[PDB]
């Protein structure tokens, strides 16, 4: 069996969606954000926020919403999370105690059902009679909310329209009533229906059908002033209330995508809508009262604000001031003024939120001799695209170092004080025949720059034919300095080529260090690509020059250095080439049975790949004959989206389904069978999607630490900006952690009363296993946190074991010794 | 000539890989040399001894150089290691069984995540699936372990049914005492958790059914880890066991014994109520617990879901192998 | 595809057995006697009789392949039953057929076991599984004999005893090179011919073409009478042999 013990060193940093209301008091106005599986509570003052509580959750938060029923004073707060953990919780403070109290919970999971394509959907009744949630294809779940209902006990209703894209509950109905954008063959249709709890079915809706654009995405519920809803699509914004119908389509919404909208006024005048190049618009509801006295709809009208983080959700708080939250950039305040600034522009930043964005790649470098380490990172997307530098200093220091482009990996090169980084932007078919981009970036602005001249696809005669207004990436090395984070050099690579992998290393007998880049040409067509490169750079007094490339058939999606040779994977193979004294590549040999040779990494003369769908495998290089030797696979099918090796025998792997794994070799050694099973010995559900892993420590590891009980150190960095750090255990160390945590989980209160051993099971829409060989090190981590008494009560009849004392009793004060050391790892 | 099997050596294969742990011995991907031509070779160790060639391996061969139907497995051949044979009692070398490769397994492309079927993937899947099993059944033949790590299927979208390691012949006439516990609990008839040692065809009928509504959920339908458990949540979905629905459930080793927790109406149509009607048709009379009132695999051929289907138009399913790259 | 397994009566001058200076005579008193060892030690182990005639064909088969002289016949019978178990679903442990072998066996005779009998065994099915080319799936008259009986309609007793009279010389022909010389197909009706002969019995009129004298044409196409009373002389001639008789 194996060890391991998992901590966060940065919580997740990427807001995943934010609520107004008046949570903590009917008086205040609070501003509830959504980081995976973090709640932040602020309330709204003039000159920003006041924080005032953050809970964690054993869940990722898919659904947070604010209703105040009948009775209540305030707003009350609904979850669900992911994995169908329901719950309504309702803020209390006692003075100085600060508490979240769990009103009701259950979860709702189906025995049968498919999950929908367009992801988890729960909305609130406006008089708060029921939940809904749409949660499978086909079904249908309401959660009536009536005060008995302390389990959410809830029942489904058919729902003839399989695919559907969007569903709100409408206002001024005669009864509960949904609107949802659905799909089927016949292209895109809104329609209602109205909800009976006393029936326990749908019941005909008010107004009929109509047909609406293909790309219809969002459905808004328009305040009772008006009624209805509108419609947000690609091209065109259409309201539909009985027989009323409206359709603005203004050229500027057409350029790039609408994804998020808020309701600036109470009476559904004003909206804000954001779309993904940044943009922030109004959306202004024009009235026209007849003479009967009645309100209708007259016009719809679109208007350009300015720019924003790309926004995964707005709020608008109040006198001017709107919050957003980026899931791909910094989140920000902005003021909204009334009149222009000198740009044409009514949006002005007041504060900017550090958000570790996705992080692509990263690396661990000592940047200043101090012997720590920094973690230099590839964060941010598009626009917001940044290199970000971390380092220990208690908080972590990070500096920001605008891309405006995106970033895809990172590696250090010593000799040349200097980083290289691929990154890619976007430029659009223009009428020159060419393309233009968006803004100016990274690649764009380098002191000094190079084209790829290569030959080796010029023969070509093979058709691509471009229309006007379709975006393509083009894609660039940048030589970026150590200390200033100038761009130095930018090189672009061939239309259609996109940069997959990148290494610093010298090879063979050549004493340069170079850049190696390897590449994919990807052409739309094609289902898997079938040509690529493997390029040889040396960066040189200020300018790149390409020593050698390397045609191959297919994408090189990952290389490494490999005592001197070059390790690279090609689709399904990969291979180790020789680097000549005539300087060019030589294919020494290869190993072809992958699907997807994704991920690889390297310790001696072992390899480990991580394949699209066939989990990891552990290859060796055999020297005494030029060749490669299969050790061990797993064979449980997973989709991999990052390796690492923990040591010799331990392997370290995350799931595309926010899981995580350590395989061992199985060791018995009786049968050749049993040594090519590479063992599952560790399960652990995450929550977070690991894109790399890397080998370091941001810890102040100068001679004097105290030895810590964990060995190794194993960074890992999140889409969601979570920085976490695997470490291994001795048998004894664990057994009293694992030990610990059962004890700590019956004396801590979860928010929503989450099980703990639940929320860490392994998790796919397939499987659920109970976690193994893994420590939850922020659940150990939180016995510091806990009142007194719950630390005198977790440490009764604890006894340690398989040390100097086969049985040792543990005190308190005796745990914070350790928990304290174990904090000292990051 | 080509029916000379046994004597030709595995050096004929340039071996790529160990794609799998089996029964009676791995499984390689290899390369024919003289055709190019790729394989999977299941390796068959007689060194046990104990029981000499095993069982499982000679069902395999008995039974497949019988069958030829595009959607059953191909035995190429069988070749053997290099023999010193010195002595036939030194050598211990062992028998490799050539099959054609087949691109992917039916649960990696699911438990991967990596697939979606559309109506029209399912009709392509059920109709290959089901035509082998109804080549097999009607040459009576029971499969006896249909699961999803069985059913291969390559990008052409063609299906091949493959582990014959559990097959024997069914005599209908004259019963035959078999062995009760065949199928992965996870795909096993209701019969046979009653403890059914006579049992009949119905038991692969059940298994396919079980894949036709995993298919539209990407999700086993019935998961337990033990035989009890499997029993109610049958019964919790396709109704409890009485003699209404089996009047011959009396008689079976386990009834009185094994019992759900309540007596369940069937709700199957209700919880598959996002399913086609043509499917759901074909769910709730595949999964009938009586297996004398189960459909037979000529049933489904002739279904509203599959009677027209044409297999000209295989429709292979949808496998992301760009952009699943990256997010 | 699928090999060949028979051989006409001249090529059995030509085995390995007789070129290495074993007389016509003997070989067949060898696959009489390993045969009939075959037979006796399954049906002491309560085998089927299907599983006795796929043993006793892999054995006949078998010895068109190897000589007599090196490969001792009790124990490639043992070896065959062993096989034919497992290939017809009847299996046994090999060390039952050992013991049932000793008790069967005299001790000169089950010398060829030499000093470990199961391992003589057992090491064999290797060179068995190849000699008969791993074609294991076998066809033997009995089923044909009763698919063809039950087509024929008439006194229920005079057809019985056709039926087991011709069952009795089915269990004879396996003694013979019959098995290597003419289909399944052909025994059944061969011996179905044979006993109606012997029992005076028209078999035509219990066809549905009771007009049609040449009454297996409609069973088994292409099948000369030539064929048929060769298949009749050899089945005979074992009892001619012996001193049995023909059952009646
Ligand atoms: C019941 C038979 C089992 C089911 O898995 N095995 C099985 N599977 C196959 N392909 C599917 C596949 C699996 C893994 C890989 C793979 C690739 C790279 C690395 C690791 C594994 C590739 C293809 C086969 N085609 C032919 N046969 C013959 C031997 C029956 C196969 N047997």
């Amino acid at each position: 069996m194996s060890y391991n013990y998992v901590v966060t060193a940065q919580k997740p940093t990427a807001v995943n969606g934010c609520v107004t209301g008046h949570f903590t008091s009917a008086e205040d106005l609070n501003l509830l954000i959504a980081k995976n599986t973090r709640l932040e509570i602020y309330v709204v003052t003039a000159e920003g926020l006041r924080p005032v509580k953050e809970v964690g959750m054993y869940g990722k938060i898919a659904v947070m919403e604010l209703f105040r029923p009948k009775g209540e004073s305030k707003d009350l707060l609904f979850i669900l999370t992911a994995k169908y953990n329901a719950c309504i919780l309702e803020y209390k403070q006692s003075g100085e105690s600060i508490d979240i109290i769990t009103r009701a919970h259950g979860n709702v999971q189906d025995r049968i059902g498919r999950p929908s394509e367009t992801g988890i959907i729960g909305i609130i009744d406006p008089e708060c009679r029921m939940i809904g949630l749409r949660l499978y294809d086909g079904l249908f779940k309401v959660i009536p909310l009536d005060r008995d209902n302390k389990e959410l006990k809830a029942f489904n209703i058919r729902l003839e329209e399989l695919h559907v894209i969007d569903v709100k509950f409408l206002y001024g109905c005669q009864a509960p009533t949904i609107c949802f954008v659905y799909q089927d063959p016949q292209g895109r249709h809104v329609k209602t229906y109205e909800v009976s709890l006393r029936e326990k079915e749908f019941n005909k809706g008010p107004w009929k059908q109509e047909n609406v654009e293909a790309e219809a995405s969002m459905v808004i519920a328009v305040p009772e002033p008006f009624g209805g809803a509108i419609i947000i699509g690609q091209e065109s914004i259409t309201y539909h209330n009985g027989d009323k119908y409206l359709a603005i389509a203004p050229p500027i919404i057409k350029q790039s995508t609408i994804v998020c909208h808020n309701r600036v006024d109470p009476n559904g005048s004003r909206y804000l809508l954001g779309d993904m190049e940044g943009r922030l618009f109004m959306l202004l509801l024009e009235k026209e009262e007849q003479m009967d006295g009645t309100v209708t709809l007259k016009d719809l009208r679109v208007e350009l604000l300015g720019e924003t983080s790309i926004a995964e959700c707005l709020t608008y708080l109040d006198n001017g001031v709107v919050f957003v939250g980026s899931r791909l950039g910094d989140s920000q305040l902005v003021k909204l003024n009334v009149d222009s600034n000198e740009q044409g522009s009514y949006v002005v930043a007041m504060e900017t939120f550090t958000n570790l964005g996705p992080i692509v790649d990263m690396c661990v470098v000592d940047l200043e001799r101090q012997g720590q380490g920094q973690l230099v990172t590839c964060s941010g997307a598009f626009k917001e695209g940044s290199l970000r530098i971390i380092r220990n200093g208690q908080k972590l220091h990070i500096r920001t170092v605008p891309l405006y482009e995106s970033p895809r990996k990172i590696c250090y090169q010593e000799v040349s004080q200097c980083f290289g980084v691929l990154s890619s932007r976007i430029e659009v078919q223009d009428t020159s025949g060419g393309t233009t981009a968006l803004r100016p970036s990274a690649s764009t602005q380098a002191l000094s720059s190079s084209v790829s001249s290569s030959k080796l696809f010029s023969s070509s005669t093979a058709p691509h034919e471009t229309s006007f207004g379709e975006e393509v990436e083009v894609h660039n090395l940048l030589i970026i300095d150590q200390h200033t984070f100038e761009v130095l050099h930018a090189h672009q690579f061939l239309q259609n080529e996109y940069a997959l992998s990148l290494v610093s290393c010298k090879l063979g007998k050549d004493p340069n260090t170079y850049f190696i880049v390897g590449t994919a040409m990807v052409y739309p067509e094609e289902a898997e690509p079938k040509q690529g490169r493997i390029v040889v750079f040396q960066y040189s007094d200020g300018k790149l020059q390409t020593v050698a490339e390397k045609e191959v058939k297919g994408a090189v999606y990952s290389m490494v250095e490999f005592n001197g040779k070059l390790l690279a994977s090609i689709n399904s193979t990969v291979r180790l080439y020789e680097w000549t004294t005539e300087k060019e590549l030589r294919t020494e040999c290869n190993h072809y049975n992958n699907i997807m040779a994704l991920y690889l990494k390297t310790k001696g003369d072992f390899i480990l790949v991580g394949d699209l769908m066939r989990s990891v495998l552990l290859l060796a290089y055999k020297p005494m004959e030029g060749n490669f030797e299969e050790i061990a696979r797993d064979f449980n099918p997973n989709w991999m989206s990052a390796v690492e090796i923990l040591d010799d025998d331990n392997f370290l792997g995350a799931e595309n389904a926010f899981n995580l794994f350590v395989c061992q070799k199985d060791s018995a050694a009786t049968t050749d069978e049993e040594r090519q099973h590479l063992q599952e010995v560790g399960l652990f559900h995450l929550g977070e999607f690991v894109n790399v892993f890397c080998h370091g420590s941001l810890v102040m590891q100068n001679l004097g630490e105290t030895s810590t009980p964990t060995q190794g150190s194993v960074l890992f960095g999140t889409v969601n900006g979570m920085i976490g750090l695997v470490t291994s255990l001795s048998e004894s160390w664990y057994n009293l952690l694992l030990d610990m945590q059962n004890r700590l989980n019956k004396v801590i209160k979860s928010v929503g009363k989450i099980e703990h051993s639940f929320w860490r099971s392994f998790h796919t829409e397939r499987k659920t296993e109970p976690a193994t060989g893994f420590i939850d090190g922020d659940l150990i981590e939180s016995f510091l946190d806990i009142s007194r008494p719950k630390m005198q009560e977790v440490v009764a009849n604890l006894q340690y074991d398989d040390g100097s004392g086969m049985k040792r009793e543990a005190t308190a004060d005796d745990l914070i010794k350790v928990v304290e050391e174990l904090t000292r790892i990051h | 000539t080509e029916s000379d099997w046994g004597k030709r050596c595995v050096d004929k294969f340039d071996i790529i890989g160990i794609i799998g742990e089996g029964t009676y011995g791995q499984v390689y991907k290899a390369k024919d040399k003289d055709t190019g031509e790729l394989v999977a070779l299941k390796k068959v160790r007689l060194d046990n001894e104990k029981e000499g060639f095993p069982i499982t391996a000679i069902r395999e061969i008995k039974i497949l150089r019988q069958l030829i139907h595009r959607s059953v497995v191909n035995m190429k051949e069988i070749v053997t290691d290099k023999q010193d044979a010195l002595d036939f009692k030194k050598d211990k070398g062992a028998f490799y069984l050539v099959f054609e490769y087949m691109d992917h397994d039916l649960m990696g492309l699911l438990e991967s995540g990596l697939v979606h079927f559309s109506e029209d993937h399912i009709k392509s899947f059920m109709k290959q699936l089901m035509e082998g099993l109804e080549y097999c059944h009607k040459k009576n033949f029971l499969h006896r372990d249909i699961k999803c790590s069985n059913i291969l299927l390559n990008n052409s979208g063609q299906i091949k049914l493959a582990d014959f390691g559990l097959a024997r012949l069914y005599n209908s006439e004259e019963s035959r005492p078999y062995t009760n516990k065949v199928i992965t609990l996870w795909y096993r008839p209701p019969e046979l958790l009653l403890g059914e040692e006579r049992y009949t065809p119905a038991i692969d009928v059940w298994s396919c059914g079980c894949i036709l509504g995993e298919l539209f959920t990407k999700k086993p339908i019935f998961q337990a880890n033990l035989e009890l458990a499997q029993l109610e949540l049958i019964s919790r979905l396709c109704g409890s066991p009485c003699p209404a629905v089996w009047p011959d459930v009396i008689r079976l080793p386990y009834f009185n014994t094994m019992k759900p927790k309540k007596q369940y109406r069937r709700r199957l149509r209700e919880e598959f109520s996002f399913i086609p009607s043509a499917a759901l048709d074909l769910l709730d009379h595949m999964l009938t617990l009586d297996p004398s009132k189960r459909c037979t695999a000529e049933q489904t051929l002739q279904s509203d879901f599959l009677k027209d289907v044409e297999l000209s138009k295989m429709a292979p399913p949808d496998l992301p192998h760009w952009q699943d790259c990256h997010e | 595809t699928k090999p060949c397994w028979y051989w006409d009566k001249k090529d059995l001058a030509h085995t390995p057995s007789q070129l290495e200076g074993l007389d016509p005579a003997t070989e067949a008193r060898y696959r009489r006697e390993g045969a009939r060892f075959i037979f006796d030690v399954g049906t002491r182990l309560g085998l089927h009789y299907d599983t006795l005639a796929t043993g006793i064909i892999y054995f006949h088969r078998f010895y068109m392949f190897h000589s007599f002289k090196q490969f001792p016949r009790y124990v490639t019978g043992a070896c065959c039953l062993f096989l034919a178990g497992k290939v017809e679903e009847t299996p046994k442990k090999c060390k039952d057929i050992i013991k049932t072998a000793r008790s069967l066996l005299n001790d000169v005779q089950f010398g060829q076991f030499g000093d470990d009998p199961k391992e003589e065994v057992m090491v064999l099915e290797r060179i068995l599984l190849q000699t008969i080319k791993f074609d294991l799936q076998v066809e033997h008259p009995y089923q044909f004999l009763l698919k063809y009986a039950k087509q024929l309609k008439g006194d229920k007793n005079k057809i019985q005893k056709l039926v087991q009279m011709a069952w009795t010389f089915v269990n004879d022909s396996l003694c013979t090179t019959l098995s290597l010389q003419w289909e399944p197909e052909i025994i059944a009706v061969a011996v179905m011919y044979l006993a109606g002969r012997l029992c005076k019995f028209e078999i035509q009129e219990w066809t549905s073409k009771p007009m049609y004298r040449r009454w297996w044409e409609q069973f088994v196409q292409d099948v000369p009478v030539d064929v048929l009373e060769d298949i009749c002389h050899q089945i005979l001639d074992l009892y001619s042999q012996g001193k049995q008789q023909m059952p009646h």
